[PDB]
């Protein structure tokens, strides 16, 4: 299948070079796959989710998404337009406010209830998470991100925009995961992502078109955008049958586009996330 | 710039 005119991170995931329009995609699309965003919520009355969008889980006074970000990076994962893995089943966890902040000990509890709330639901291809999120080093939130990961979850995390390494931030500095810096259009690290060895690859997060609130769209850029290609392709990956949940990382890693990226820190991995589409 | 860590 082939999407026209799509926003440049979707093409960019489908070609070995930067500039082109078109992003390529087998029509599976995800169908059969699962994933959270574990969030400020999400919009699922959006029409851009053709249904494919419910809240499970609200750890404040309302599911809904009074800020737009968690229905941003769903959109990234699985909107018609402006989703990766067009046909996946999407689940909101409202464990940030409207502000766009949470307690680590809302988090962690978020974390938890998608280990247990993933064997209710019926995903044959599997699961995956997006924690578009983070702050200061934490050993309890890097447990629970460990945790959801062995439960059999694909985990994707943000790396974080201090433009600092990643290490010193959680859940980004928990090895287990998938740790996922951004990129820009020119194939650039972007300027405010982070860096460092725990990162395991790039995907695009500079000026990244997608859903919001009120039924809208808009353009953010962030490590928060690149994390749900990355948990996309996961999924996408997984109802293809290429990869588990627990090897969708190391796969990803492996296949992706290697040294393309400059302002790339020795050290950090030089990897853009690609889904090798031929048609 | 964030849209965040
Ligand atoms: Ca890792």
């Amino acid at each position: 299948a082939a999407q026209t005119n799509a926003p440049w991170g979707l093409a960019r995931i489908s070609s070995t070079s930067p500039g082109t329009s078109t992003y390529y995609y087998d029509e599976s699309a995800g169908q059969g796959s699962c994933v959270y965003v574990i969030d400020t919520g999400i919009e699922a009355s959006h029409p851009e989710f053709e249904g494919r969008a419910q809240m499970v889980k609200t750890y404040y006074y309302s599911s809904r998404d009074g800020n737009g970000h968690g229905t941003h990076c769903a959109g990234t994962v699985g909107s018609r337009t402006y989703g990766v893995a067009k046909k996946t089943q999407l689940f909101g966890v409202k464990v940030l406010d409207d502000n766009g902040s949470g307690q680590y000990s809302t988090i962690i509890a978020g974390m938890d209830f998608v280990a247990s709330d993933k064997n209710n639901r019926n995903c044959p291809k599997g699961v995956v998470a997006s924690l578009s999120l983070g702050g200061g080093y934490s050993s309890s939130v890097n447990s629970a991100a460990a945790r959801l990961q062995s439960s059999g979850v694909m985990v994707a995390v943000a790396a974080g925009n201090n433009n600092a390494d990643a290490r010193n931030y959680s859940p980004a500095s928990e090895p287990s995961v998938c740790t996922v810096g951004a990129s820009d259009r020119y194939d650039r690290r972007s300027s405010f992502s982070n860096y460092g060895s725990v990162l395991d690859i790039f995907g695009p997060g500079t000026d990244i078109l997608s859903t919001w609130i009120g039924g809208s769209t808009r353009s953010i850029s962030g490590t928060s955008m690149a994390t749900p290609h990355v948990a996309g392709l996961a999924a996408y990956l997984m109802t293809l049958g290429k990869t588990t949940a627990a090897s969708a990382c190391r796969y990803i890693a492996d296949t992706a586009n290697k040294g393309d990226l400059s302002n790339i820190p020795f050290g950090t991995v030089n990897l853009l996330a690609y889904n090798n589409y031929q048609a | 710039l964030l849209f965040n860590d």
